[PDB]
């Protein structure tokens, strides 16, 4: 008994996804980097299917439903790159089959990107972040992502309300030890942003640079204004 | 308009 | 009757400052530019006298003064300009004889930058932003600046949970009628940290350009690692 | 070292 927004958004928890980086190719900057955007194209379809999920997501214009999206895909990308790196020390897990430490880091152009993402991890693990707190932090950086573009300004402010009553009442119930646990988690959201908005300002550069094949949603993410 | 981004989102 | 914390922050709040743009130069996007780096230079002297009144921030190391003021100092020069504006449409009061509207954004190049920063102004006018919130808020994105650099990080969390704590405690006492308002004004920090972010960038290429002249104490924080 | 902020830090 917690919180049945958080109880809905654990089981519309996407499955894990595989790298799968190309035992054929020689390892290469060029590679880690074309890894990378292949299984960020691939979980961004995953992203789309999994925000449908979120109460209310759905019931936005899909101009609305494009504009947080467009804003939040980075986040919630990071976000999971970050939840799935708490039991490791100073790597960063990507993927089951790719987990980037300090050396493929620095061979990747990736040392001041991961190194913010290590912030992220290093927080998260000193608060102790429960899969409850992850999925529902998730959700809140969707709904709070601050585009530019929104039509129904009040409904988003709505669906913010929604999600957040949803994560002080989790905090409510599980850490009566801690009653200001929920605000606490909400001052993660700065360092997530900042650490996104450095992951995409790279990538597009990455992609102005025309050396790193990329598809088409990502492409489409990376090119949002 | 012809976005893979809104395809995505109005499938399924 | 509300927490001696936000009293505190109340009474510390440095006096106006004028920009004062040189009459006897022609209007240019270098003497706008010119302007700003000068108020922000002055601000700046402010800003660390006014940081030494913050519970708890004087006894962290000097290190780790320098590493908050390093991280924050742009959020906290953009809050203030957010704060003075909320009462104006569409304009941004840098000082009381500095006021941009959209054409003298454009003439300076900063119309991307002054927009977000009215994106916050938005937020802030919809929320009925109190001067006891703005001056905890302030208080707050210094204590969580997520600088790289620091050594006390247990200290930095009490100074964290310190102010949250005066937020939360105020927000009990003066809006019973929405329980979670202390957690909508801490997520108002991404856009802070997104556009303050976005303002260092643009100023340090302005100083990569060569063509503004900057002061000494402005200069130092822009090239803060 | 012989920082600005430094030196305003310590003084006053
Ligand atoms: Cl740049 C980037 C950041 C996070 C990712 N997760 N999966 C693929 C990723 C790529
Ligand atoms: Cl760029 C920048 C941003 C905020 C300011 N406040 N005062 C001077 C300022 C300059």
């Amino acid at each position: 008994p917690y919180n049945k927004i958080v109880s809905h958004l654990l089981v519309a928890e996407p499955e894990k996804i595989y790298a799968m980086p190309d035992p054929t190719v020689p390892d290469s900057d060029i590679k880690a980097l074309t890894t990378l955007c292949d299984l960020a194209d691939r979980e961004l379809v995953v992203i789309i299917g999994w925000a449908k999920h979120i109460p209310g997501f759905s019931t936005l214009s899909l101009a609305d439903q494009m504009s947080l999206l467009q804003s939040a895909w980075m986040e919630i990308l990071i976000l999971g790159v970050v939840y799935r790196s708490l039991s490791f020390e100073d790597e960063l897990v990507y993927a089951d089959d790719y987990i980037m430490d300090e050396d493929q880091s620095k061979l990747a152009g990736l040392l001041d990107l991961n190194n913010a993402i290590l912030q992220l991890v290093k927080k998260y693990k000193s608060m102790k972040l429960e899969k409850e707190e992850f999925v529902t932090l998730k959700a809140i950086a969707l709904a709070n992502s601050d585009s530019m573009h929104i039509e129904d300004v009040e409904a988003v402010q709505k669906l913010q309300d929604v999600l957040h009553e949803a994560l002080q009442d989790y905090e409510a119930g599980q850490h009566m030890e801690d009653p200001r646990r929920a605000g606490k988690m909400l001052m993660t959201l700065p360092l997530l942003r900042q650490t996104s908005t450095k992951a995409v300002q790279h990538f597009y550069n990455i992609k102005l640079e025309g050396k790193v094949p990329m598809h088409k949603l990502f492409l489409e993410m990376l090119e949002a204004k | 308009n012809n976005s893979l981004l809104l395809h995505l989102l109005k499938s399924q």
